[PDB]
RNA sequence: ACCAUAGUAGGCCUAAAAGCAGCCAUCAAUUGAGAAAGCGUUAAAGCUCAACAAAUUCACCAACAUAAUCCCAAAAACUAAU
RNA sequence: CGAUGUUGGAUCAGGACACCCAAAUGGUGCAACCGCUAUUAAAGGUUCGUUUGUUCAACGAUUAAAGUCCUACGUGAUCUGAG
């Protein structure tokens, strides 16, 4: 993961999510596009 | 099946040359030798000097005031002119080079002795003062895509906008001011003295109308 | 507990004064069954050292 | 990037203001490896503003 | 630099609709004043508590008549936040030698010459 | 829980009432109630829910 | 009729 | 005390504060 | 209401659709000229999480809630509704929504807390252990913001953040 | 655990005391009567 | 027909679908064939037939599959959507295979 | 969601420039599809987006870490408040 | 300023997490090994020596690691006085 402020769209596969009460960003074919707000 | 929707043309809009950003200087050519106080007044309030456009259909409105020095010259230059087609976009300065000089005295030194020496200049920007004003024979959307990074890193907040958007937050700005349903307004109670408020409020606050405080506007006050 | 504080106090009797021994014994049943409003259960602490 | 400061003290007869002041800079450049120390003045901005002298015209 | 506040004339100017919300006369302006001090005269500028004092307002919640002149309205509008107006109403119309003692100020704002009478 | 002694319990005099009033779930509307209030759609006769 | 928790004032009504 | 201007939304003065809260805006409903 | 049968016959499978009677709208609204369900009733800023009655007719039969497009309610009202069911749920009321699992009923837990007006969910929030005196407090989140346009017979505004 | 620096009412930091919503009330009650005030001393 | 592709369709022996094009509750199976008889879906097994049979007054719009265990699939699509068919195929496909 | 076929490696350019260094033009088959919006290739190939049809809840924008002896009134979303 | 005794060590350590080790995990230009980087966690631990009054730094040997910083840059009505 990368825990970052603003969560951006690497790559059009980039689904985001809202799990315990943060939105993550995660993708499938490329994980080093994982990200975290803070 | 959808809808062919008429596309806009652009064929009356001439391209000058040079349509790339003028270079500026860090120092203008004379330097001023004689240090000057540092008026504060030329940030707060509102702005009088270009708050309309002249040629092109898209600029940067400046939101609130602040100091543009040399650094933040080149981050302008730079960043359009790698960004834009030259073909079809031409940029034009709307604030001067830096002239106001700053002082800076030496690093830890007693206070006392006098005006150190002038370090950088500045180019004082109040509040609705067009900074940088782009036309061509495109659509606002994607002159909007590169303009808000160069706006995001200008010290004052502020935004791109063309010739209808700011035309419909300025006739917003009046619709929201003639429909208030609040009988009590900044204007009516600050220049009518009620319950003694000039005390507390300063002389600038007349014209101000409460919408500015020191170098900050809020738009959303009425 | 508001209206149990008031019991214990004598705060309901007009003949109440800080100074009287006036006070009434409150028994309170079912206390494993509270039911704290919104995510207290969860944001709410208590601390001792 | 290429300079690591260590703010030590120094040693001299300051009495009160030596015991409770960091008057020395050790510069080390970190892609070479030199060591430059000036511990000369009494405030750390003189001892500072030597010292990136010294490293410059060593180098 | 903090100096004293020139009130506009254009405050000054009623709207059709203050007449009817304030109970006043759209022709006939009213006669004389009531006068009563709220606030203090503390925390406010020398000028302000010069014109309480020379109002005879000095002392709180005691009511005071002046006239309607320019002359005394000139002296209000300076320390028109620091004191209440009410107009003056006759009802049975300006007390005579007889009736001097008898009367009462009510506190709508009207004056009654008989009060309590027998 | 209510689990009170013989000995608490002689001592009573009167119950205080409840501060909040315990909403009920569904199971414990009573078919009489079901009826009574309206139904607010119609839902489409293909749709699975 | 709809028979909401806010439809009717929780106040008990009053016949004077 | 501080400047007329300053970089750190300058604090207003508690009376003040009172007039920017009961001046404000309430859209027609 | 249609539903789906699935049967395994001798290595042959049938899928099917049946279609069950469904309930009608009751005939005389208050409001005919009304365009979304709720505000056709007179029911508009008028209901709240416990109004089971209103709650149980815009969910699936087990817990889900129905689309928008589906029921005809304003984006307005139906997040407003979503809002309630959630709160709903959780404190307790609805409890034949459910799914059902003959697996997991057997092994039980630590006996349920009761609670209500959870604005958040129960294992996405974390203790406030440093609150903070009176000039920056933290203050435990009560009931939705999108229920604070309910009519108030008191008068006085609801306290969401307490 | 978290202070105010300096004195707490005065400097550049100060405490966050917010408006209430008495103060408002106060503040209307006041204009009113103002309001009253400059319309008996216009005619 | 995407979803189909990525399955792998080669598991499949024959399918034909039989539906009335003049009837009301058909769509679904319009929908159903079309996926199904898509290009991708196609260039999977160069010997299943697809057999597109057409009446007038059969009403029974129904699809039959048979897979390559040897089980048979046959749905009347009347009432249920295209989606239905179409995840209730597919999820027959993984099991047997 | 679904879906991709013509002149044609357009001219020039380069060791090779096939929609996709650059220059120049930007016409044209098909009801429908840009001498190309993105990715990719040494160059090709290939993937994706605009246009076919199908079809129709809504979708501009609003995310920001921590300090040192022990957290810090307790608590509360509606019985009527100028 | 009718006195708040001032560097380093010795003894005893209290605390923070912006973690050096120990435990769990995401990413990689992560095959494995050795690494780089990010999230979570402070109950315990964080060596002995030559030169310098030294904190700091250099060097020898080792360790799972020899953390950063606050505490009147903790601690002289407990000691040391080399500076
Ligand atoms: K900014
Ligand atoms: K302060
Ligand atoms: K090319
Ligand atoms: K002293
Ligand atoms: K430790
Ligand atoms: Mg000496
Ligand atoms: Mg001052
Ligand atoms: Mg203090
Ligand atoms: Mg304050
Ligand atoms: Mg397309
Ligand atoms: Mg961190
Ligand atoms: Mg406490
Ligand atoms: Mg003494
Ligand atoms: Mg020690
Ligand atoms: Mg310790
Ligand atoms: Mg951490
Ligand atoms: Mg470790
Ligand atoms: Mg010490
Ligand atoms: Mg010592
Ligand atoms: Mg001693
Ligand atoms: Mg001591
Ligand atoms: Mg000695
Ligand atoms: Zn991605």
């Amino acid at each position: 993961f990368k825990t970052k402020g603003v969560l951006k769209k690497r790559c059009r596969d980039c689904y985001l999510v809202k799990r315990r009460g943060r939105w993550f960003i995660y993708c499938k074919t490329n994980p080093k596009h994982k990200q975290r707000q803070m | 099946f959808k809808t062919l929707l008429p596309v806009p043309t652009f064929e009356d809009v001439a391209i000058p040359e040079k349509p790339k950003l003028r270079f500026v200087e860090r120092v203008p050519l004379v330097p001023k030798v004689r240090r000057e106080r540092k008026n504060l007044s030329d940030i707060r309030g509102p702005s009088t000097e270009a708050t309309e456009f002249t040629e092109g259909r898209f600029a940067i409105l400046a939101l609130g005031g602040g100091y543009l020095h040399w650094g933040h010259f080149e981050m302008m230059r730079l960043t359009i002119n790698r960004s834009m087609d030259p073909k079809n976009m031409f940029a034009l300065w709307r604030v001067p080079a830096p002239f106001k000089p700053i002082t800076r005295k030496g690093m830890g030194q007693r206070m006392g002795g006098g005006k150190g020496a002038i370090d950088h200049y500045v180019t004082p920007v109040k509040a609705g003062r067009l900074i940088v004003e782009m036309g061509g024979r495109c659509e606002f959307k994607e002159v909007q895509g590169f303009l808000d990074l160069v706006a995001h890193k200008l010290p004052f907040p502020a935004k791109a906008v063309s010739r209808e958007t700011l035309e419909k937050m300025r006739k917003d700005q009046e619709e929201r001011e003639r429909n208030n349903q609040n009988p009590w307004t900044f204007e009516r109670i600050a220049t009518a003295n009620m319950l003694g408020i000039r005390k507390v409020l300063s002389p600038y606050d007349l014209t101000h109308k409460g919408r500015y405080w020191g170098k900050f506007y809020t738009p959303e006050r009425v | 507990a508001a209206m149990a504080s008031v019991k214990l106090q004598g705060l309901h009797k007009p003949v109440y004064h800080q100074l009287s021994d006036c006070g009434d014994h409150v028994v309170i049943m079912n206390t494993r069954h509270i039911a704290f409003s919104g995510n207290k259960w969860e944001q709410k602490v208590y601390s001792s050292h | 990037k290429d300079l690591r400061i260590d703010t030590f003290r120094a040693k001299g007869a300051g009495g009160q203001h030596v015991n409770k002041t960091d008057s020395a800079v050790r510069l080390v450049h970190i892609p070479t490896g030199l060591v430059v120390e000036c511990q000369q003045e009494r405030s750390q901005i003189k001892n500072k503003e030597i010292a990136f002298r010294v490293l410059r015209a060593r180098l | 630099k903090f100096t004293r506040s020139r009130i506009p004339d254009k405050v000054f100017q009623p709207s059709p609709e203050d007449h009817e919300k304030y109970g006043g006369d759209p022709q006939y302006p009213h006669k004389l004043h009531i006068v009563t001090r709220i606030k203090s005269t503390k925390r406010r500028p020398y000028w302000e508590k010069d014109i309480i004092k020379m109002l005879g307002l000095e002392k709180a919640h005691t009511p005071q008549v002046h006239k309607n002149i320019p002359s005394v309205n000139a002296k209000l509008k300076v320390v028109k936040h620091l004191i209440r107006i009410k107009p003056l109403k006759l009802p049975q119309g300006l007390p005579t030698e007889e009736d001097m003692a008898n009367t009462c100020l009510k506190s709508n704002g009207e004056l009654v010459v008989r009060w309590l009478l027998n | 829980d209510e689990d009170i002694p013989e000995d608490i319990l002689k001592n009573l005099v009167e119950e205080l009432p409840q501060p909040r009033k315990v909403p009920r779930r569904l199971d414990e509307y009573t078919q009489e109630e079901i009826e009574a209030f309206p139904r607010v759609w119609s839902p489409p006769e293909d749709y699975r829910l | 009729v709809p028979k909401t928790s806010l439809g009717s004032p929780p106040w008990p009504d009053i016949v004077l | 005390g501080s400047k007329a201007v300053t970089r750190h939304r300058r604090v207003m003065h508690f009376e003040r504060q009172k007039l920017m809260a009961v001046t404000e805006y309430i859209p027609p409903k | 209401f249609r539903e789906v049968v699935e049967i395994l016959d001798g290595k042959t499978t049938i899928i099917e659709g049946r279609i069950t009677e469904t309930p009608q709208e009751s005939p005389n609204p208050p409001n005919p000229t009304g365009q979304c369900p709720i505000c056709r009733w007179n029911l508009k800023h008028k209901y709240n999480y416990e109004d089971v009655l209103l709650l149980s007719q815009f969910i699936r039969p087990h817990g889900g809630m129905l689309p928008r497009r589906i029921t005809g309610l304003c984006q307005e009202e139906h997040l407003k509704i979503e809002e309630c069911v959630k709160m709903a749920h959780r404190a307790g009321l609805l409890p034949n929504h459910r799914p059902k699992l003959p697996e997991g009923f057997v092994p039980k837990s630590k006996p349920r807390l009761n609670r209500y007006l959870t604005r958040w969910s129960p294992r996405s929030v974390k203790p406030i252990y440093n609150k903070g005196h009176r000039w920056n407090k933290v203050r435990m989140p009560v009931g939705s913001p999108l229920l604070k346009d309910n009519v108030s017979y008191s008068g006085r505004p609801l306290l969401l953040y307490h | 655990r978290n202070r105010i620096p300096g004195r707490q009412w005065i400097g550049k930091h100060r405490r966050p005391r917010p408006v209430s919503a008495q103060a408002k009330q106060n503040m209307i009650r006041r204009l009113e009567t103002e309001a009253e005030n400059q319309y008996w001393l216009s005619r | 027909a995407a979803a189909l592709a990525r399955l792998g369709l080669r598991a499949v022996k024959q399918v034909r679908v039989q539906f009335c094009p003049f009837e009301k509750n058909v769509e679904s199976t319009r929908t159903f064939l079309q996926a199904v008889s898509s290009e991708k879906v196609r260039c999977t097994n160069l010997n299943c037939s697809v057999i597109a049979d057409v009446r007038h007054d059969g009403s029974e719009p129904c699809v039959d599959v048979l897979f390559g265990d040897g089980h048979r699939l046959i749905m009347r699509g009347a009432h249920l959507t295209a989606q239905e068919m179409l995840t209730a195929f597919a999820s027959h496909i993984q099991a047997r295979g």
